[PDB]
């Protein structure tokens, strides 16, 4: 392993090496008790009920939220993100060193930072019970959830809870009631729902795809709960509501990012899928379609709608950085927004640290410099980002891939079933839910139907959503590429 | 790299091999001509004897210092260091060299044994220096010349002087022997020689030479037409001794 | 305190007459001597002890401006050690550069003083090495770094004496000025009392 | 100057303590002395001392173009020096024999053993590659060199770390040690050579012999070995008359002494890695 | 290109335990007082020894109890094909001169000659490999020839080891391939080793065969020699009476 995976490090280009002497130099040496200089900009929210949901087994803990009930029967509903860019102020060499590494790489089993880990789970991170520094963004709403003021704050808190998703739901639906937590963990999930509910009726879309995470006795799938979505809306509304902000006040250079809708010479495919199983779609728009996804239920395949999910994230195009001013899209397909900008996650994201700077600036808590307003560099600089990220996807599927060829070597598992996504004429591809794993099986005479997608042997046809058993035998012949290969059986 | 100079850079070429022209050629003179001499002896203070010519662009310094201890076998000794400055000729050498400056430095000693009488000074090593400021023609000669009188002026016991002379030979189909020529004539030559002799007693003392060509008698005429330059020569360093006798009687 | 921490140590090598190795911050130079021993005619004069000193880095090969750096050690030591009481003899200085950060020479010249002592040889008065460095904006500082050499526009080594305090040896790098010189030399005297100080510390401490 | 001479009292008291097998000091014949290896502040220095045996030891690098017959590989380039502070006689171009024997041995020794990878060390094959010299000093002696010798260019080119670089075609980026982190070399086996002195025409033998008993030895064998049993040089000097089962023994020796000083480095090391990586710029072993 | 043929055989065509003819010649040189010329194969070395005679300019090295051996190495530019320049002075043949020294100083016996230069002298007009062991026995011819008392033939040779075998009398071929090469230099009637080189990586336990191997070829050397020494030694004395 530790040679596999220093290898797709150094193909993908990631950089994988250490943090030279020169950037642990600019860090603030650690003994680190809250100045109140800094402190003067900033304001005092240490009397506040903070509970930060957290994945299992996690150290970069970013956000924070709160829900505080308010006289008025209004409440003031609060994200706070970890305001990274005190520390990473510009013309450094952390800063040089953070951009290289314009995201943090999360493998199955380690993680190649883009801070180091002082400033990524020491100092930055909102730990229990410690005064962190902090970006706030505050909003008032009532119980349907109507933004009536808001205000963007620089601050300094103090998390009293780094829960995880089953003690997130556990404290909120076991009964349990405090004055702490639980009251506003369901008062927030709450306006979290009628967010979510309310912006699938304007049109956003919501899908799915086979993602497996290994501990690696045996694998396990990703299960989705209601705390996930909660944090994930409030998360994209600060990111929606940032965005608009560091709009308006900069109409010129900022740091966006958009989903080209995809032409819709690629949803023809899964038109025809469901056209041969006789269920109608409407693939001019995104409304359309995933409003039409949730009719295409049948009981006959109640595992069907998430095979249409998935043939449709493969048609999608890829989400991209830009600049406010060399383009004048500012359209997102996905989410049917037409502005979203990333600003949760700088310790996992660099576009998030520059709109920490633009979006502070704009409060008047930074100054300025030639590098915040020059288009070529910031476009340069997004170019980049968007190159890293999408080598970080390539390596950690490269990684994923790496762990089931281990597995299948330690338990020779044969003829598991499959369901079918793809027909075509040399191989017929395929798809496991349990391991979560699509595959391709070559068949080298033939019948291949185009006009309807499906494959006819003398004996059998091969249409979508049937079924087949399969043998995973992977081929070592070539110590490179060690790759697997289907066989097929009824 | 030198540990006992400074560090400078590992090769260096010219300029001049980086040019583009026919270079100007002398042209027609006197064969039987001498270029202006200045010989004065006494020049340098610190050293028993020194002696300075001039003749032409050539420029050459000869000091002497005297007898330092250290029959057949108790006869005296003299080593010759000749040595050009880097700083003469188209082309920078470093100082030390090992390739021609020994072999002038023999010519110097084979050149010189002869006059000098050494039986005078046994057990004794004289440490004759000569130093070529600049190059501009005949270099041997003057060297042979410029030791002769720093000796002669510092007071060590002789037979007569010595007097050197150098020739080219013109690689035109006519082809004149040049005396006492200068670096062009040189360079652009087929053939080189060099006399040196001691005129009283007439003898050669030790010559040298060399050829892209050449033939007995050619080489006889040059020899002989070198005698006489080196004859016509003569008188000028007996004038220049006797001038820095004068001077000395002067200052005591 | 003005110059950073330095110490030393006396009598590690068997074969040498006397040693010192004299550390300050992270430079580190290692010296030691051979006293009154032979000499051959040649290199000999009459009443008077022979100092020969000989330096030498740790990487490639000595060159010019070591020899240079060695004849003035040579001269200051000639200036202080008493060598009419051992004449037809020599006396001979090895330096070593451990490491090198800066104040080299102001580390070489405290452990030849070190050993000579050590070497129980006649001295007439200890001496001792300073580096100033004067930056651009003309702000000293006294016992430089390497960075601060190559920031600064001049440095000037002082080889002080303990009876007079005056000005044995100096050599300087750049170009300065007259006031910058005396004001530098005024704080080289007051580093040298501190340096003073130290040797008689180690050396009580080595005597018990 | 000059070496004292050697009294025959203290030779006769030499030969038969040998006959008796007793050392001076108080140690057996087939025993190093304490040898303590001590770091510096740069990457690539290490003064090793073995009783009262001191030596330096500098690793030093550079770019350069190669040489043609090889212009896959790189270059290194050893030295050592024998400073006046080891000893009187050690004049300047004086003790030349000692001198060329040590280093030809010491190049023999760690080049031909192939003991490092001179090959990756290439940046450019044809125009620019690196050079590693090092160059050991001594500065005191009593007794055994070529084992403090080897000592200490092993634990340097153990403990050295080259400025990292970046090439795409012909563009090539050098680094500083404050931008990346210096990158260490490529051991394969750290070979260490092994001392032994001949008494009495062959008949008797020690190890780490001290510097008398090398005024009093006839014989010199030198064996080079690794953790592995891997002869890679041995040598013969003082004009002596040995025979094959002494060099058989000799070897069957060197293989423990080389195991154990091997260990020795290797911790070394490790407790220098600890030390930086706590704050401090010194690493100290002790055998 | 190879060194054992999976048969046994060489490239130059002979098996592992033998030798290439050794041509050799006692007498070169008259203005001399010792003169040998050895043709190992296609090396030719060239040794001359100036008898045990008087020091001058004594520089008081002149040893009282023994005599003074003082050996001279050489390789001529022109020996191998890559031409060199300073064959003399480098650090190489300064330590072929020690090590020809501390044998002849083993061998010559010379605590007869006391206060005497024994000047040995070697140059290598051809290399082919094994260069040093030529040059000592060439030396040893020249000895003999000077009638310096000497204790026996220190006859030397070199070994190797290829393929799980001992090799003798390496050339430069597998001279150059790196592996282990072994020469030495050994006195046979005792059975003892006045000398003993090697420079390559190899285990242990092949220690033993190339050593015996390296012995049995010097062995077979000091026997073409000493047929060599006995002609000359029977012309001589049938031409004197
Ligand atoms: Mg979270």
């Amino acid at each position: 392993k530790e040679t596999e995976t220093e290898v797709l490090l150094l193909e993908h280009d990631v950089p994988h090496q250490p943090f030279s002497q020169a950037v642990l130099s600019f860090l603030p040496k650690m003994p680190w008790s809250i100045t109140e200089k800094d402190m003067k900009n900033r304001e005092d929210l240490r009397h506040l009920c903070i509970c930060s949901v957290d994945p299992p087994g996690c150290t970069d803990i970013n956000d924070a939220l709160h829900c505080r009930e308010l006289e008025n029967g209004n409440l003031e509903v609060g994200v706070h993100i970890a305001d990274v860019s005190h520390f990473i102020r510009p013309g450094n060499a952390l800063d040089q060193e953070s951009a290289r590494r314009g995201t943090t790489v999360y493998l199955c089993e380690k993680r190649i930072d883009m801070v180091p880990e002082l400033l990524s789970s020491n100092l930055c991170s909102l730990k229990c019970d410690v005064d962190r520094l902090a970006f706030s963004c505050i909003w008032e709403m009532n119980h349907n959830a109507e933004i009536l003021k808001t205000k963007f704050t620089k601050s300094v808190i103090n998390s009293k809870a780094s829960l995880t998703y089953a003690e997130a739901q556990l404290r909120i639906d076991s009964a349990n009631m405090n004055d702490d937590i639980t009251t506003s963990l369901r008062g927030l999930n709450k306006l979290a729902k009628i967010l979510k509910k309310r912006r699938i009726e304007k049109g956003a879309l919501t899908l799915s795809s086979p993602e497996v995470r290994f501990h690696p006795i045996d694998l396990q799938t990703k299960e989705l709960r209601e705390t996930n979505s909660m944090v994930e809306e409030f998360m994209l509304l600060a990111n929606i509501s940032v965005a608009k902000k560091i709009h308006e006040e900069f109409s010129e250079h900022a740091l966006l990012r958009k989903h080209p809708a995809p032409p819709p010479s690629n949803y023809e495919i899964l038109v025809k899928a469901a056209r041969s199983r006789n269920l109608e779609i409407k693939t001019d728009t995104a409304k359309s379609l995933a409003e039409s996804l949730d009719q295409a239920e049948s009981p006959t395949f109640p595992y069907l709608n998430t095979l249409l999910r998935i043939l449709a994230t493969r048609c999608m195009m890829q989400a991209v950085y830009f600049c406010s001013g060399m383009d004048n899209d500012f359209h997102h397909y996905g989410l049917a927004s037409p502005i979203y900008t990333h600003f949760t996650s700088p310790i996992r994201r660099y576009a998030d640290v520059i709109v920490h700077r633009l979006l502070a600036v704009a409060i008047g808590a930074d100054c300025t410099y030639p590098e915040l307003t020059d288009k070529h560099k910031l476009a340069d600089i997004c170019k980049n980002l968007n190159f890293r990220h999408k080598m970080a996807q390539y390596a950690q599927r490269a990684s994923v891939a790496f762990h089931t060829q281990l597995f299948f070597k330690s338990n020779g598992i044969v003829s598991e079933e499959a369901y079918i996504l793809f027909v075509r004429k040399n191989a017929i591809v395929v798809l496991i839910p349990k391991y979560g794993l699509e595959g391709t099986v070559f068949f080298e005479q033939l019948i291949y139907d185009d006009e309807i997608p499906s494959l006819k042997i003398e004996d059998t046809v091969f249409h979508v959503f049937d079924k087949v058993k399969v043998k995973i035998m992977l081929d070592s012949s070539n110590l490179q590429h060690q790759k697997i290969r289907m066989s097929l059986v009824e | 790299g030198d540990h006992r100079r400074i560090r400078g850079p590992e090769e260096s070429q010219p300029p001049q091999l980086y040019a583009a022209d026919e270079e100007e050629a002398p042209g027609t003179r006197d064969p039987t001509r001498l270029r202006p001499v200045y010989a004065r002896a006494g020049l340098l203070s610190q050293a028993k004897g020194s002696a300075y010519l001039e003749a032409g662009g050539t420029k050459v310094l000869c000091a002497v210092s005297g007898p330092r201890q250290a029959p057949a076998a108790l006869r005296g000794r003299l080593l010759c260091d000749f040595r050009r400055a880097p700083f003469a000729g188209r082309r920078r050498r470093a100082p030390p060299g090992g390739c021609e400056e020994r072999e002038l430095a023999l010519a110097l000693q084979e050149a010189l044994e002869p006059a000098v009488r050494l039986g005078r000074y046994p057990r004794a090593q004289l440490e004759v220096s000569a130093l070529l400021l600049e190059d501009g023609g005949s270099a041997l000669a003057a060297a042979l010349t410029a030791a002769a009188l720093a000796l002669a002026d510092a007071g060590v016991e002789m037979y007569d002087l010595v007097v050197g002379c150098g020739l080219s030979l013109a690689p035109g189909p006519a082809p004149t022997w040049l005396l006492d020529p200068t670096r062009l004539e040189e360079e652009r030559a087929a053939a080189g020689l060099t006399v040196a002799l001691m005129p009283v007693l007439n003898q050669v003392a030790g010559l040298l030479g060399s050829g892209e060509g050449g033939l007995t008698e050619s080489w006889a005429e040059a020899v002989r037409l070198g005698l006489e330059g080196c004859q016509r020569l003569y008188p000028v360093l007996q004038q220049s001794l006797v001038r820095a006798a004068r001077r000395r009687g002067a200052a005591a | 305190c003005s110059l950073r921490h330095f110490a030393c140590e006396q009598n590690l090598l068997s074969r040498p007459d006397g040693s010192a190795s004299f550390l300050q911050g992270d430079t580190s130079v290692l010296a030691g001597v051979y006293g009154p021993a032979e000499v051959k005619v040649s290199k000999e004069i009459f009443n008077k002890a022979t100092l020969e000193v000989i330096l030498r880095p740790k990487i490639g090969l000595p060159g010019v401006a070591e020899k240079s750096r060695e004849r003035l050690i040579r001269n200051t030591c000639e200036a202080v050690v008493l060598g009419t009481l051992h004449p037809r003899t020599s006396i001979t200085v090895v330096l070593q550069v451990v490491s090198d950060a800066g104040s080299l020479l102001a580390c070489c010249l405290n452990a030849a003083c070190m050993a000579l002592v050590d070497a129980g040889v006649p001295m007439r008065a200890l001496f001792c090495g300073v580096a100033c460095a004067l930056d651009s904006d003309g702000t000293l500082v006294l016992d430089p770094t390497s960075k601060q050499e190559k920031e600064a526009r001049a440095v000037l080594t002082f080889a002080l004496d303990s009876v007079e305090r005056k000005l044995l040896m100096s050599s300087t790098k750049g170009l300065y000025s007259d006031t910058e010189l005396q004001q530098c030399l005024a704080a080289a005297q007051a580093a040298s009392q501190h340096v003073f100080r130290f040797y008689r510390e180690s050396l009580q401490r080595r005597y018990s | 100057m000059k070496e004292t001479p050697l009294s025959n009292c203290e030779r006769r008291f030499l030969l038969r303590a040998i006959e008796e097998k007793k050392r001076l000091d108080g140690r057996q014949t087939y025993d190093y002395r304490n040898i303590r290896i001590s770091f510096g502040t740069d990457y690539g220095c290490c003064i090793v001392e073995l009783g009262k045996t001191r030596v330096l030891g500098q690793v030093s690098c550079e770019l350069v173009s190669p040489k043609l017959n090889r212009a896959t590989e790189g270059i290194l380039f050893f030295n050592l020096e024998l400073s006046q502070m080891a000893a009187p006689a050690f004049e300047p171009g004086r003790q030349s024999d000692l001198l060329v024997k040590l280093n030809r041995l010491m190049e023999r020794c760690l080049r031909n053993s192939k003991c490092i990878d001179t090959e990756s060390l290439c940046v450019v094959a044809g125009e620019k590659v690196w050079q590693i010299r090092v160059d050991l000093h001594l500065l005191n002696h009593d007794g055994n060199i070529i084992d403090a010798a080897s000592i200490a260019a092993i634990v340097a080119l153990c403990h050295f770390r080259r400025p990292d670089v970046s090439v795409q075609g012909d563009e090539v980026t050098l680094y500083t040690p404050e931008e990346r982190d210096p990158v260490p070399l490529s051991i394969h086996h750290m070979p260490i050579c092994v001392s032994f002195a001949f008494f009495q025409q062959g008949t008797y033998l020690l190890v780490d012999p001290n510097e008398r008993e090398e005024r009093v030895m006839d014989g010199l064998l030198v064996i080079a070995m690794n953790k592995h049993r891997e002869i890679c040089t041995i040598q013969s000097s003082g004009g002596i008359m040995l025979l094959k089962d002494q060099v058989l023994r000799c070897s069957k020796i060197a293989g423990v002494k080389v195991a154990e000083i091997t260990e020795l480095i290797l911790k070394a090391l490790e407790n220098d890695q600890k030390v930086r990586k706590e704050g401090g710029k010194f690493g100290f072993a002790e055998s | 290109l190879e060194l054992l043929s999976d048969q046994g055989y060489r490239v130059d065509g002979r098996r592992a335990g033998e030798l290439r003819k050794i041509q050799a010649r006692m007498g070169v040189f008259a203005q001399a007082d010792g003169s040998a010329y050895i043709e190992q194969g296609n090396t030719k070395a060239l040794a001359v020894v100036y008898g045990p005679h008087e020091i001058r300019g004594s520089r008081a090295r002149a040893l009282p109890d023994r005599a003074l051996v003082n050996c001279q190495y050489s390789s001529a530019t022109f020996s191998t094909g890559e031409r060199k320049r300073r064959p003399h002075g480098d650090r190489k043949s300064c330590e072929m001169g020690l090590q020809l020294r501390q044998t002849f100083e083993a061998a010559i016996l010379t605590q007869l000659h006391p206060r005497s230069q024994i000047d040995i002298y070697v140059q290598v007009l051809q290399a082919d490999g094994g260069t040093y062991a030529a040059c000592v026995n060439a030396a040893t011819l020249a000895v003999l020839d000077a009638g310096i008392p000497m204790r026996d033939f220190v006859c030397a040779c070199s070994a190797g080891f290829v393929d799980g075998t001992a090799l003798a009398d390496l050339s430069h071929v597998e001279e150059a391939a790196g592996g282990p090469q072994l020469a030495l230099a050994l006195l046979p009637a005792s059975g003892q080793i006045a000398l003993l080189e090697m420079d390559a990586r190899l285990h242990e336990d092949h220690l033993e065969r190339v050593l015996e191997a390296a012995a049995q070829a010097a062995r077979d050397v000091h026997t073409l020699l000493d047929r060599v020494v006995r002609q000359h030694v029977r012309e001589a004395s049938i031409l004197l009476g």
